[PDB]
């Protein structure tokens, strides 16, 4: 609804939080993060908790920019993912790629 | 006597006339 | 936003783009070392100002300086 | 099972003793500056840091605590050697309440002899001594000590076992060390600790109990003095003397065979509470109490399954089954991945274990003063005082770990894979619940009890006690702890709930006030050790204040532990580690993030809690319970006095100083902070005179703190640049060089002093008052 | 409680134990029939019968004092 | 099944706290959130509730309430004094509300600013309202909770 | 003796644990 | 006793609270 994925990318399963997103994400700025995955593993949220993500394309909104940098860096060192996307999404739907900015 | 009339005045005026139109609410507003 | 320089006695040692929690910086091609690349920073409206870079900067004293300056939402942390 | 030993991993040399800081790397390179040598005591005790190997770090935790009982051992030597060469113990045991008990003296150099208290000068220990709060003499009535040269033999024998305990240390870590699946069979060694460590440990208590403590109290209960028989009343040779004292059943050990137990129903009591003549439990009540809960502890380590050669032994329960057998819909997975991670992680047990061991030191706090367990105990009140202080305080420390490692383990040894869906993953994924609810019932429970103390010193200096929260204004009355004193006082006689009981559980609940017979100079019997302890609004008033302080001090330390490895300002916390300073001046200032922080606030806030407790304590037991009877008429006089509160109309009701004057700040200011600390400033040239010096040592010491809590080390390091460009102008250069102290360390030299200044002035404060009256 | 729990799809039970049928008729006349009449005849003993005598019987005592002095060795 | 979230990256959690069916009747025709209602009528539901019990405290609580003061002289002293106190308490929460008002709010009410301003009037004329509704039948208590005809001849 | 508010106290604080189970056996069975 | 009560509870009451919430409007609204 509100927070919908780009196609192509689906949604990694986990239960939900209280340290997510807030009013800010829906009337300043969010955050998206969008890797890709060998396998179906287990990864540590940025805001708590343990969440699993399967093969293929996974995409995942968060608050800050620097939580998507700690997700990414925890992708790099933990399990070798070095393809994550972070895009700056506006309330009125519109994506810029923020990281890598050099491609 | 060990009465507490206030309770009756609550239970068996203001609370059934509450419950009624807690009902109405129930029964007439469309989804 | 914070206020990022780069001074020209850096050594191109890739370790204040390493350590940045915010991608603030990114290597230019540069002349004046023998890594052949200096740091700079077109992203300074994302960064918080948490020095982190300046910690890990080996030199005597720091080629990056952040100069705190006024706050936005970015700068603040804020995920709300 | 097999217990599966390595053998020699560790050769013994000398050749790491000439090089410290070998077992960190950034140590190992040499000390260049000062901060190597706090480096180096820092990390000396986290093994995790200098070895990555678990089975290692294991056997330094394990060979730590052969070593660790080792000093304790130590330590119960050195009081043992203290009672047994330089005591008064030899007449103290004659006169247990009117002499004071001494284990040291001041010996005459420096003018130090005004130290020597001359109520505890009698035979053999002709110089006076320094009066002590142990309790330890006490403790050693109780279990049968009449004599000194057998506390000789227990010193020699507790300096035999400490190196007994170092001798296992270094052969379980030198010679001959276990693996970590040794450690890991948690269900063998909780059946060992429970049927082994605490079943056959108070068994053989009781076995004390039955034939060395219940006879000799009984002879030092009957009237005669220290030339007493150890020897000759025990074993088979003498078991008739089992029958002269309290005559043993019919014969021997065959009515224990033969199934008949009431005939033992002289030596195993149920009677009830505190013995009139000597103010204490009965000890057939000890015995029957520590046989009975021996007997469960049995049966307590016959619950987990054990599988190996033997044949039908092997039934029981596997702990991990269990976790995973409760599982609810409220909490997902419930206790799956905890076998996991408290058969893994070292920090969590130690969480546990710690919150365990404080939480029952308070519990032992407690009820030692709500039931004496020692003989004339109850009346030496600097005792009284000083080992509730003691217990509240060493339960409060340790409390404080507990939420200490809780957070170790949520930096290091979390992993998201073992935690799936289990309610130590779902806690963290509502901790801002959690953690914003507790902020705000600890925001209630500070102005609804801190404001009600507020609003008492507002009206009573505006002229209104009327309008005061108290029990003569608006009265907050503690009905439901009222009500659970009625239940404990009337739960003793026939057609109760308990039909069996001589006389209840304590004195306390509700039932009369029991005092004891001693000298004081020359005066009459006096001396109340215990007494009904009543409830009213300043009851209610201080539990709210204790309410408070153990929620803010969980708030802090719950706060540390489920934000330990992120937050919404700092995602990457746990990279970042335990002890950290800070992630810098960015995000508005990210100063005391960590978890190690939280338990440097949470010290404090321990200091506040348990402060006010032993505060509690010290005015609560002097108001309404300690004292004297009165010649005439036997009338109860408290150690303070009674209050007349002048009512609004113009009349006076009489209360006690409790009830009068701990509804206001200004009562605790000045009726028990100024009027009794008026015997630890008046102490000079006299036997309390040193507790002036600690007292007065320790003002100075939480005051330095402040120094390293307000202030921060960019201005010591550029101060520090001044002083080396002096040291260096005069060609004086140490090679190691001069720094500040670190962020960190200087928050934990701040802790470290303002906990060291504030707990010694408040010792000092109350052994100096509880010595005079 | 009890009501509310069985609303719940883990304890909502299946249509077979609706329609069982014989359990529910053992059942009841052995339980709901017969102890509860059992426990009303040991009430009367235990209590109504020694109280319209003049001696209290209360939740306290009732362990102590038998119905008769005969106490379960008549049985 | 009972905490589910329905948007995992919104940090909110679905309970039976949250999401009851007669918890969200509740919530949702409590008269800020029940539909079809102008903002100032919300405000009047909210203000009557509010003012209705905060005479209370001021009456029962305040510097006059004593059975030992001058007889039933200072209860009319009492009732007034917690009247005004409650009117006041009222007049704070409608600057409060209209401070909130008039710098432009941002929230998820559909309420201007001035919807907002009509939420503030009418919590005023309802919690002004509501203290003198529970001043009159604290006035009226006594014959109101015992049997009054009865005790009155003729 | 009759019995004091104490004990209509308690009363009412059973009869709010019931009336608890009675608004949730009531709301599961509205579906 | 020569007193004006009624300007004490003017400039220390109500005028504070009346300039705490002017002050609030000059930094709260927007141009
Ligand atoms: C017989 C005497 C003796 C000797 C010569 C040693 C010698 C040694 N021990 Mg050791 N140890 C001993 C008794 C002894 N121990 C006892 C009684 C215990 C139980 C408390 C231990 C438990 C122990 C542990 C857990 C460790 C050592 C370690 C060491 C080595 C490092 C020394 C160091 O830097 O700290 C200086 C100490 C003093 C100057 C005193 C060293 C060769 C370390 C090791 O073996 O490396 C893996 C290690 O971590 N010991
Ligand atoms: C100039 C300052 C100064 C000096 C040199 C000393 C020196 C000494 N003090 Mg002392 N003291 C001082 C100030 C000083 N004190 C002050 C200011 C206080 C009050 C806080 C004390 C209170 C004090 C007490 C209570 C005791 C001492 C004891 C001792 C002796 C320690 C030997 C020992 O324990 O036995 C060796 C023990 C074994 C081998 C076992 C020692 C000679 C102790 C003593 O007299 O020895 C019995 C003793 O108990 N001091
Ligand atoms: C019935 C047999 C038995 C007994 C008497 C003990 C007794 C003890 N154990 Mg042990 N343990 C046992 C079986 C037993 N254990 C088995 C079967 C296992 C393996 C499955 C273990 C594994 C174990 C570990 C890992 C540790 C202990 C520790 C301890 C000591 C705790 C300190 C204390 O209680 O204070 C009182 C002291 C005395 C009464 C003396 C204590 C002396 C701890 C310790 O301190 O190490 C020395 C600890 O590290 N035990
Ligand atoms: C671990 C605890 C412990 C130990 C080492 C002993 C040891 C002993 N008991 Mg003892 N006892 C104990 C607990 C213990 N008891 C407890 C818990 C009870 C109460 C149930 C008794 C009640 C008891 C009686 C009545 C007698 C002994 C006796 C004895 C002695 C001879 C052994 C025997 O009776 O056959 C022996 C030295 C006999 C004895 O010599 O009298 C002192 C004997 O008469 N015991
Ligand atoms: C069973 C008890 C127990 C055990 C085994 C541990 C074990 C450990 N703790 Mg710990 N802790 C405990 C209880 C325990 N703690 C309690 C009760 C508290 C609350 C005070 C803490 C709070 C705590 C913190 C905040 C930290 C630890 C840390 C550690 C780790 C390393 C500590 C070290 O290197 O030694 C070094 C010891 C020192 C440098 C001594 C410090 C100075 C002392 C406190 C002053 C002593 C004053 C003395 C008592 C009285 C005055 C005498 C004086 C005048 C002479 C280690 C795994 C550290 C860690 O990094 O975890 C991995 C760390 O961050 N603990
Ligand atoms: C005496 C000094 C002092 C005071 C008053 C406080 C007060 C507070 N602390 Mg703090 N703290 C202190 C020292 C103090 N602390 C120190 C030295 C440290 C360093 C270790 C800390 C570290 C600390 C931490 C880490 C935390 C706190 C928390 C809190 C809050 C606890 C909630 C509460 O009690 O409810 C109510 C408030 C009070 C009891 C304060 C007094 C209120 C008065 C009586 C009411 C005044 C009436 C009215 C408003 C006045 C209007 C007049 C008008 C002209 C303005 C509270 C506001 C915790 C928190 O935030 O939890 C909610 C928190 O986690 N403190
Ligand atoms: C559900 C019904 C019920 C229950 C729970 C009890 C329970 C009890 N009866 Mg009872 N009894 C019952 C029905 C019941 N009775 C009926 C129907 C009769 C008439 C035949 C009796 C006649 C009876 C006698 C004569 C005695 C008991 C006694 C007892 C008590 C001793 C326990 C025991 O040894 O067996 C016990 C609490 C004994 C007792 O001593 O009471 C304390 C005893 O003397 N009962
Ligand atoms: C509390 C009564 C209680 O335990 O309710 C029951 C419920 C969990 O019960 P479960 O059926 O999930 O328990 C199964 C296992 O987790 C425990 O063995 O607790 C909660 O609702 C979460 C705690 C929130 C605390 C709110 C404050
Ligand atoms: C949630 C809930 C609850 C609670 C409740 C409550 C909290 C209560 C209450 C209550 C209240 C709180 C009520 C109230 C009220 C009121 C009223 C009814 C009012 C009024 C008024 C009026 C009528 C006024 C008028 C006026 C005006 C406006 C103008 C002019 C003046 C006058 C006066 C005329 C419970 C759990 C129990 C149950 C369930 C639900
Ligand atoms: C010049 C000089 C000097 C001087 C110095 C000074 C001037 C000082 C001071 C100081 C002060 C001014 C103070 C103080 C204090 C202290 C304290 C405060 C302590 C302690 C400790 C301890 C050891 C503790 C103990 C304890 C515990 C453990 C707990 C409980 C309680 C008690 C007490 C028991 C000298 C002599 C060195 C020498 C030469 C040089
Ligand atoms: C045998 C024996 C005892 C030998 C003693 C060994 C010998 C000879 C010297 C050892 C030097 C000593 C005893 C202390 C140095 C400690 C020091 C540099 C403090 C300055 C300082 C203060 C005052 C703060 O408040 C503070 C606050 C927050 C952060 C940092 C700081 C800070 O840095
Ligand atoms: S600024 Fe410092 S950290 Fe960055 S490249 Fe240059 S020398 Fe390295
Ligand atoms: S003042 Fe000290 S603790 Fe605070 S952010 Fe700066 S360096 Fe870190």
């Amino acid at each position: 609804q509100a927070n919908s994925l780009p196609p192509g990318a689906s949604s990694p399963i986990f239960g939900g939080s209280t340290g997510g997103l807030l009013r800010k994400a829906l009337v300043e700025e969010k955050y998206l993060i969008t890797w890709g995955s060998k396998e179906e593993q287990v990864f540590e949220m940025p805001t708590g908790g343990a969440a699993t993500m399967v093969a293929g394309v996974n995409g995942l909104y968060l608050a800050r920019k620097e939580q998507c940098h700690a997700l990414h860096r925890q992708l790099v060192a933990k399990f070798k993912i070095r393809d994550s996307k972070i895009y700056r999404v506006l309330p009125n739907g519109e994506q810029t790629l923020i990281y890598p900015k050099d491609g | 006597m060990n009465v507490y009339p206030w309770l009756v005045y609550v239970t068996t005026l203001v609370f059934p006339l509450v419950s009624l139109a807690a009902l109405f609410i129930l029964i007439e507003r469309d989804t | 936003s914070h206020a990022v320089k780069i001074y020209d006695t850096c050594i191109g040692c890739t370790q204040c783009v390493r350590a940045c929690p915010l991608d603030v910086l990114e290597m230019v091609p540069w002349d004046g070392n023998r890594a052949g690349s200096i740091a700079s920073s077109p992203r300074t409206e994302d960064c918080v100002g948490c020095k982190r870079c300046e910690t890990a900067c080996p030199t005597d004293f720091l080629s990056i300086r952040v100069y705190l300056g006024a706050e936005t939402t970015r700068s603040m942390g804020l995920a709300y | 099972t097999r217990a599966t030993v390595d053998n020699n991993p560790v050769p013994t040399s000398i050749e790491k003793w000439g090089k410290p800081g070998w077992f960190e790397r950034s140590l190992a390179r040499g000390p260049k500056t000062t901060t190597w040598i706090w480096d180096l005591h820092a990390l000396a005790h986290d093994f995790e840091v200098q070895t990555s190997d678990r089975e290692d770090i294991a056997r330094k935790i394990f060979a730590a605590h052969f070593g660790h009982l080792g000093i304790v051992f130590i330590w119960a030597s050195i009081f043992f050697f203290y009672g047994a060469l330089s005591s008064n113990y030899a007449s103290w045991i004659d006169n247990p309440t009117g002499l004071r008990p001494s284990a040291q003296f001041a010996i005459p150099v420096f003018g130090q002899e005004v130290l020597n208290d001359p109520a505890t000068a009698a035979k053999g220990f002709e110089q006076g001594g320094i009066v002590m709060t142990s309790g330890l003499f006490h403790l050693w009535r109780a279990v049968g000590y009449t004599n000194q040269t057998q506390l000789l033999a227990t010193a020699v024998g507790a300096l035999v076992a400490a190196g007994l305990m170092f001798f296992g240390g270094w052969f379980h870590y030198h010679v001959r060390a276990p693996k970590l699946e040794w450690f890991q069979n948690v269900e063998s060694m909780l059946n060992h600790h429970l049927a082994g460590l605490l079943g056959l440990g108070s068994l053989a208590w009781t076995g004390h109990l039955i034939h060395v403590a219940l006879p000799v109290n009984q002879m030092l209960d009957k009237g005669m003095k220290a030339a007493d028989i150890p020897l000759p009343h025990e074993y088979a040779f003498s078991t008739e003397a089992m029958g002269n004292f309290f005559p043993s059943f019919k014969q021997g050990l065959l009515p224990f065979f033969t199934g008949n137990w009431a005939v033992y129903s002289d030596f195993l009591t149920f009677k009830g509470g505190l013995n009139p003549q000597t103010g204490s439990l009965w000890m057939t009540d000890i015995a029957h109490h520590h046989l009975a809960i021996a007997v469960m502890f049995i049966i307590a380590g016959h619950m987990y399954r054990t599988n190996g050669p033997w044949n039908p032994l092997g039934l029981g329960h596997s702990i991990k089954e269990i976790l995973e057998a409760h599982k609810g819909p409220f909490t997902g997975e419930g206790h799956k991945g905890l076998y996991e991670v408290l058969t893994t992680s070292w920090h969590a047990q130690l969480a546990i274990n710690l919150a365990m061991v404080g939480s029952l030191s308070i519990i032992v706090a407690h009820h030692m003063y709500a039931m004496n367990p020692y003989p004339y105990m109850g009346i030496d009140y600097p005792t009284q005082i000083s080992l509730f202080t003691h217990h509240m305080w060493i339960g409060g420390f340790l409390i404080v770990g507990a939420g200490a490692h809780a957070a170790i383990f949520m930096v290091r040894d979390y992993d998201p894979a073992v935690n799936q869906n289990n309610l130590l993953d779902r806690v963290l994924r509502h901790r801002d619940a959690i953690i914003s609810h507790l902020n705000w019932v600890c925001l209630f429970l500070g102005f609804h009890s801190f404001g009600l103390y507020v609003h008492n010193d507002t009206m009573q200096a505006l002229g209104r006690p009327g309008d005061m929260f108290a029990d003569w204004g608006i009265q907050l009355q503690p009905v439901f702890a009222q009500w659970i004193q009625s239940v404990n006082a009337a739960a003793f006689g026939p057609n109760s709930t308990a039909p069996w009981v001589s006389a209840a559980t304590s004195p306390v609940w509700g039932g009369n006030v029991l005092a004891l017979p001693a000298t004081v100079a020359g005066e009459v019997v006096q001396k109340i050790s215990i007494a009904p302890v009543p409830l009213g609004t300043a009851d209610f008033m201080i539990h709210h204040i204790h309410a408070l302080t153990i929620h803010v001090t969980i708030l802090i330390l719950l706060k540390g532990v489920l934000f330990a490895r992120s937050s919404r300002l700092i995602p990457d916390k746990a990279n970042l580690g335990f002890r950290f300073p800070c992630d810098g001046p960015g995000r508005g200032g990210t100063c005391q993030s960590s978890a190690w922080d939280h338990v440097f606030l949470g010290l404090f806030w321990m200091y506040n809690c348990i402060s006010i407790v032993i505060f509690h304590f010290s005015w609560k037991m002097q108001s309404d319970v300690y004292g004297t009877l009165n010649a005439t008429t036997k009338a109860v006089e408290h150690i303070v006095p009674s209050t007349d509160v002048l009512l609004g109309n113009g009349t006076t009701q009489a209360f006690t100083q409790f009830a009068a004057s701990s509804v206001n700040i200004n009562g605790w200011l000045r009726d028990f902070l100024w009027a009794q600390a008026a015997p630890v400033i008046n102490s000079y040239g006299g036997p309390s005179a040193a507790y002036g010096l600690f007292f007065l040592g320790a003002h100075f010491v939480w005051a330095f703190s402040l120094m390293f809590l307000f202030s921060g080390r960019g201005y010591w390091q550029e101060l520090i640049e001044s002083i080396v460009w002096a040291h260096n102008k005069l060609k004086i250069v140490p090679t190691i060089q001069p720094r500040a102290l670190s962020i960190t360390q200087g928050r934990a030299v701040g802790v470290a002093h303002y906990l060291l200044g504030g707990i010694v002035t408040t010792w000092a404060f109350f052994i100096a008052r509880f010595l005079a009256i | 409680a009890a009501g509310w729990l069985h609303l719940q799809p883990r304890f909502r039970p299946s249509l077979a134990w609706f329609k069982n049928a014989e359990s529910r008729l053992n059942h009841h006349l052995s339980a709901l029939f017969g102890v509860s009449s059992l426990a009303w005849a040991g009430h009367m003993v235990h209590v109504a019968i020694p109280r319209a005598y003049g001696k209290e019987v209360n939740w306290s005592n009732f362990l102590q004092i038998a119905p008769h002095d005969a106490g379960l060795s008549a049985f | 099944g009972m905490v589910s979230t329905d948007d995992f990256q919104v940090g909110t959690l679905l309970t039976p706290v949250n999401n009851s069916p007669f918890i969200k009747f509740f919530i949702n025709n409590l008269p800020i959130n029940r539909p079809g209602l102008d903002p100032f009528f919300r405000g009047l539901e909210v203000g009557m509730a509010h003012g209705y019990w905060l005479f209370g405290p001021f009456v029962v609580l305040g510097p006059l309430r004593l059975t030992a003061f001058r007889p039933p002289d200072i209860e009319q002293l009492s009732i007034l004094a917690a009247l005004i106190s409650a009117i006041v308490v009222v007049v704070a929460g409608t600057l409060a509300l209209s401070l909130y008002a008039t710098v432009g709010p941002d929230d998820d009410t559909k309420f201007g600013a001035e919807g907002w301003s009509r939420f503030a009037g009418g919590w005023l004329i309802g919690g002004g309202g509501g203290a003198l509704f529970a001043a009159l039948l604290y006035l009226f208590r006594g014959p109101l909770l015992v049997m009054l005809l009865g005790i009155i001849p003729g | 003796m009759l019995i004091n508010n104490f004990e209509v106290a308690g009363a009412f604080v059973a009869a709010l644990i019931a009336g608890f189970f009675a608004l949730m056996l009531s709301t599961t069975l509205g579906k």
